[PDB]
RNA sequence: CCCCCCCCCCCCCCCCCCCCCCCCCCCCCCCCCCCCCCCCCCCCCC
């Protein structure tokens, strides 16, 4: 029963409350135990309670008397019992309560009037239980009520009468979820004082019960409305009639298997700012389809449109300027779809979009033609997503188009081609592009020269090739920021590669092959590529086959904060490397060959770290060689994980194995 | 305060319709704050609910079995008043009418009409029958059911040619006006009332009710209480 | 000018002959050195030389006091050099010479009689000159002259006159190679004393010329004719009619670019024994192509078919019952060929045949029906070759007909399927099976339960799977003695795999992975699949990254020489191991992570070696656990190569490197 | 005897992720051989 300020006693298998603890302990939490009854005469000592969680657990029945015991309670969970049972005296005393969890407690009928004797009540909770009718007391009550929840009920029919206890409460969520409701009685909503949100997800409405529930919805306040799962097949341009006369704002049609949409279905929702079509089977989309929505600002279509299939290779056919209606749309979430691809009308009339989204959105866009994206001329679109859409190949202007761009995301496709550096003309405002897990990418000296703005490009695992050209192609990058050239399997690379790359931050080379630039062996002299970096703070070198380390390649970097050099072969290192490397955070030096660890090479980098790795390295346990390590290991405030687990030396065999 | 005037025949022939009204002042029949209702009483039993009606969303009634398919109770929002129709009436219909109105939140009884006594001619709240006590004795009257574990108690005192008076609601609660030395409690099936000193004044008779999930209120047979 | 018996001068830039050698030397050798002139005066001393090989030399001319200084001499070689007179006194002393070369002389003609003086000459050289006639002299000499060689001259005619030197010597070889001979005279063959080979190679015959010179070669006591490169395009049954008068045994049409055979062609050889056909062009045999050479007893027809042609798909097409003449062939290599594929009668008749290679024989030889090898059914086959035929599936009773069965190679196939042992059914007298670098094979229970009597099999780079079934599929063959299992990715192998092969001799698993059935965490144990093997000698373990040596895994090798393990990860080794290797001679541990050496566990391992190696091993150079290994090197004789380049510490870095 | 709600614990299945070892293929670099070619220099023959 650990406790500070508050009371945790989950899954510790109680029986009965524990009677030791501080008298002005605020919460008290029981979930996951046995009780199975609650004295109030234990509660004498717990006086300053706010919240009560006694959840799953197997209390039969409660008393009046434990609420006297509590004054200043606020929360009352009880998920998952027993008390199937309720009077007007059981929640009497108890008046301050704004929170109250009844989930699958079993209660079967509401009897009389529970809930009268409060009036502070914010949030009531009634799921997974047997009532069958929506009916809570017989009078006015739970003035400041604002969220009911009665999904996975037993409930059949939504009467007018049962809702008039609610005729001057501002419910602003009514869950319905999970019960069959067949049947709407007329002003059953409009007896409801101020309906914000209605939902019925997992309910089994249809769409000509969903017209009536939008006719019953009419001259209401109702802003919020979760039709999800609800077998919504067809829907026609009289199904949301009903929701003309009141001004809903957020729809919900997620999971209805929606096959096909009506003409003009949505022009019945000006007000409409928040629509998901989410897991759809929609087969085809018209042009007016999308009409009367000129004031939605986020549309999802994730899965909304019918997948493959190879019996009649019913791709879903979009027609053209089917989003033109979209005036003040800003978000389109359009991902894992089957399109066939883009025309040239597709996108038109999105005269404020700001984020496109088009992961997997098409079965086989092999070639970015330069027209493709005409249609998104005028659309001043700031981040673009072109991830898993197979793109093959990339030709000259393809986004030319774009002139607002800001980032770019072209990675995880099957690119292979030559980076001519026309791919990227027009793109003035760019700041990312992502281009990792490509198939094989050659870059060219103007590569990047038509985009200077650019700030981040990642480039891992693409097979980088001709990297090695004399001018650099990153050259024109005078704001690079972050570069990621991981798993490329580069061999060969220029002193003056990064030359001029001043406000170059973040820079990836793990999993490389650059061994050979750094031994003193090679022809023409170890390579320095790491000259002028100034700001660059994080520098990753993972199992890079390293074995021999130049004096003067951290020469430079002041600011060098985490360096990762790990799953490498470094075995001896020269002195005197890391004296630059006053502010160093992180160093990683784990998997290799390190068998010495000196202060005539390890003393400027052990100055002020926070973290260390060097686990799988077969130390030499001297005094010669590692006794300043392990003195400096005894005192200090970095974080070595698995000190003792893993840091263990390999030889002397007399020292074989002791940490 | 709330002032209810009864009116209507007193005397009514057998198959007749016995109608009766209940006049407001001081209070409205639309009110969301109260319930207003018709209960009896004849000699030969106690007392008896008859029906209800109270302004929610839309007019709701509701009635007893006993008299359902003959009563209607209707109210006069002109006049703000309401009435009272028992149809196809019998000897077994003459008694004594109280109009109430019945305050929220727990159904008890602040205010009742003067009583009309109309001639037709051409679950259980058990009470002893009888309470005999010394003047400054303490009296104890006590109520038995399966009531009165799973509701509360309200005790009403009834003097001879008055309507009934709130003694005690909600088991123990006192309305402000009775002597202290009325209380209540409740203890397992069984509640009582306890006259602590009883005066000359508390001779009267009292009866235990309580409100009832399918039949709205019942009443126990009654006590009378003699003050030697 | 190194000597003990013979004096070796090769390559030295020597202008004159050293003065100080041993009287008694035998071979004196001045290859490749600028010897202008050899004068006599300086051979005073050497007076008992046997050979003289002063060839690659520039010497201009020689003299007959030469010989003088020379009694017993019986070589002289004088190979490249620009000795181009000759005359009566040059060979007059000289006369026990048994050998004379004379190659790239430039030798324009010989004029009287520079042979005549010796009777003892056994081979006479003159390739590489500019003789025009083939006269070596006016009378006749060279009794016992044996071979004579005039290869690469300008001889254009075989007059009959110019070998009336030859009436009563027996030439075995009479090379006339490269000379562009046109023109052969009655009896220029008939003069010759005792012709037994002639060679013809890279002479432009034709088939006219052909036939006339074996018209000229009849009734003659020749036995060798080889005619390679003589671009015999076309034979017929007239081509060679004359050697019906003869018993030639060797014929040689190599290189001929016989594009056709005609029918009988080969009729007039009935004393033929080695027939070669290698690098030619036939397109088509007849049936009675190869008819008349029942006395051939090796055949050669490697790459003797036309290629295939993607124009025309020439395929070339051999007749049915084609070999039925051969009845006494017994070996035909039949390698590098096009045939479209085996049927019934293609093989029919050779009914002494022991060897059949058929290496790269057919296109697409994919499967191998049971009647493939009808034909083979009479013949006594001992070993069959089917590398590199592209094999992709081996049904049931493939080699039922093969009953004398010793040796077959089924390896270098993309042999892909499931061992069912029936495969195997008839070789009642297999003894070696080769299988090695196949696509996959899945061996069952009973894979090998029809030939008891294999004692090889090579499964080298097959993916073998299956291999851990509960019997042993190895059972069966309790005559094994050689089984090769490397580079399988083998993963599991059971305890009771080599169960019963007590002669077993030479186990190979390395490039494996077994290291998990060797580590100690193993659940159900470590598995000891070396138990029973008395007989092992050679042991391969190499690549199997091994971490972990059980103590008992070698306690039953009693007559282990040689053991491979390197390229694993063994760091420690159990003490008393290396106990039962009483008879070691190589032990292999290159490329490991073992650090020290000690006796407790190499004690026994280093009694009596003959090799070792352990070069790339990170040794830790401290008494304790390198003091008796390096005391050990100082004094042995077991052969360590590389001994004192790549035995050097790792650890302490006081002895970084030190040897 | 039945229909359910909880607490604890042990197996089994599927998927994701990480780590060790290994195989195959490929890339970069180096070395050792074989063949061919080119150039420089010296020494002779016709």
């Amino acid at each position: 029963t650990v406790s500070h300020e508050v009371a945790d006693c989950s899954h510790l298998k109680l029986t009965q409350v524990p009677d030791d603890l501080p008298t002005n302990i605020t919460v008290l939490n029981l979930t996951h135990n046995q009780l199975r009854r609650l004295p109030a005469a234990n509660f004498t000592r717990y006086s300053q309670l706010t919240s009560l969680d006694v959840g799953f657990n197997t209390i039969s029945k409660l008393e009046p008397e434990l609420c006297q015991k509590l004054p200043m309670l606020k929360v009352l969970n009880l998920q998952h019992n027993e008390l199937s049972q309720l009077s007007d005296k059981t929640f009497a005393f108890c008046t301050n309560l704004t929170e109250l969890h009844l989930m699958s407690n079993s209660i079967q009928k509401i009897k009389n009037n529970p809930f009268v004797k409060q009036k502070n009540l914010i949030t009531l909770d009634l799921s997974h239980n047997g009532l069958s009718s929506t009916k809570l007391g017989t009078q006015v009550q739970l003035e400041n009520l604002q969220e009911l929840l009665l999904s996975n009920n037993k409930i059949q029919a939504l009467k007018s009468e049962e809702l008039d206890i609610f005729a001057n409460s501002s419910l602003k969520k009514l869950e319905l979820s999970s019960n069959q409701i067949k049947e709407f009685s007329p002003g059953c909503f409009h007896a409801i004082g101020r309906l914000f949100g209605l939902f019925l997800n997992n309910v089994q409405l249809g769409p000509s019960l969903t017209e009536k529930l939008c006719l019953e919805l009419a001259n209401t306040s109702i802003r919020n409305l979760s039709l999800s799962n609800s077998q919504l097949s067809t829907t026609s341009n009289t199904t949301f009639l009903g929701l003309k006369w009141t001004n809903l704002t957020m729809l919900d049609l997620s999971y209805n298997n929606l096959n096909v949409v009506g003409n003009d279905s949505f022009a019945w929702l000006p007000q409409l700012e928040y629509f998901f079509l989410e897991y759809n089977n929609i087969q085809h989309l018209f042009s007016h389809s999308l009409h009367g929505l000129f004031n939605v600002r986020y549309l999802n279509l994730k899965r909304s449109f019918t997948k493959q299939s190879i019996s009649l290779a019913s791709l879903p056919k979009i027609d053209d300027f089917s989003f033109q209606w979209l005036k003040c749309l800003e978000h389109l979430n359009m991902e894992d779809n089957d399109i066939p691809g883009i025309k040239s009308n597709m996108f038109t009339g999105l005269i404020n979009l700001k984020y496109l989204s088009l992961s997997n959105s098409f079965t086989s866009l092999r070639t970015l033609t330069n027209e493709t994206f005409v249609s998104l001329a005028h659309s001043p679109l700031h981040i673009l997503n072109l991830t898993k859409n197979k793109i093959s190949k990339i030709e000259s202007d393809a986004f030319s188009w774009l002139g607002h761009l800001e980032v770019l995301d072209l990675g995880l496709n099957e690119i292979g081609q030559e980076l001519t550096g026309q791919e990227w003309r027009g793109l003035e405002n760019i700041f990312e592009i992502y281009l990792s897990y490509n198939k094989y990418l050659q870059l060219t000296r103007n590569s990047f020269a038509l985009v200077p703005s650019l700030q981040r490009l990642m480039l891992r695992r693409v097979a980088l090739k001709n990297v090695d050209s004399s001018p650099s192609p990153f050259q024109p990058l005078r704001n690079l920021t972050i570069l990621d050239l991981s798993n490329n399997n580069i061999a060969n690379i220029n002193d003056d590669m990064l030359e001029g790359l001043e406000k170059l931050e973040i820079l990836d080379l793990q999993h490389n092959n650059l061994a050979r630039l750094w031994k003193h062996a090679n022809p023409g002299g170890p390579i320095y590529f790491l000259k002028g970096l100034s700001h660059l703070h994080i520098l990753n070198l993972e199992s890079n086959g390293f074995d021999e380390i130049p004096v003067e390649v951290f020469k430079d970097l002041f600011e060098l904060k985490i360096i990762d050099l790990g799953l490498n072969n470094l075995n001896t290192l020269p002195a005197s490397v890391f004296n630059n490397q006053v502010s160093l955070k992180s160093l990683n030096l784990q998997k290799n060959l390190i068998t010495s660890v000196e202060k005539k090479v390890f003393g400027p980098a052990f100055r002020n770290l926070t973290e260390l790795d060097m686990r799988f390295n077969p130390f030499d346990c001297t005094c010669e060689s590692i006794a300043w390590f392990v003195n400096w290991i005894n005192e200090t405030h970095t974080n070595i994980p698995e000190l003792s687990s893993h840091y263990l030396c390999n030889t002397p065999p007399h020292y074989h194995g002791f940490p | 305060q709330v002032q209810l005037q009864q009116s209507g025949p007193g005397l009514v022939k057998p198959s007749q319709t016995l109608s009766l009204t209940c006049a407001i002042s001081g209070d409205s029949v639309s009110s969301n704050s109260a319930a207003w209702g018709w209960i009896r009483q004849s000699p030969g039993r106690g007392l008896e609910w008859l029906g209800i009606i109270q302004k929610r969303s839309k007019w709701y009634n509701n009635y007893a079995v006993s008299v359902k398919s003959r009563i209607t109770i209707n109210p006069d929002t002109s006049k703000n008043q309401f009435s009272l129709q028992l149809n196809s009436v019998t000897p077994e219909d003459t008694a004594v009418y109280y109009c109430a109105r019945y305050s929220y939140p727990f159904y008890s009884i602040d205010y009742w009409g003067q009583g009309t006594l109309v001639t037709v001619s051409s679950s259980v709240l058990t009470q002893p029958p009888s309470v005999s006590v010394a003047p400054g004795q303490t009296a104890r009257i006590s109520c038995s059911g399966d009531n009165i574990g799973s509701y509360y108690v309200h005790w009403y005192q009834q003097k001879p040619g008055q309507a009934p008076v709130l003694v005690i609601y909600e088991d123990s609660e006192r309305p402000s006006g009775i002597p202290e030395r009325f209380s209540g409690s409740n203890s397992g099936n069984t509640a009582t009332l306890t006259i602590s000193g009883t005066q000359a004044e508390d001779e009267a008779d009292y009866y235990c009710s309580s409100y009832d999930d399918p039949n709205f209120q019942v009443f126990g047979g009654g006590t009378k209480l003699t003050v030697l």
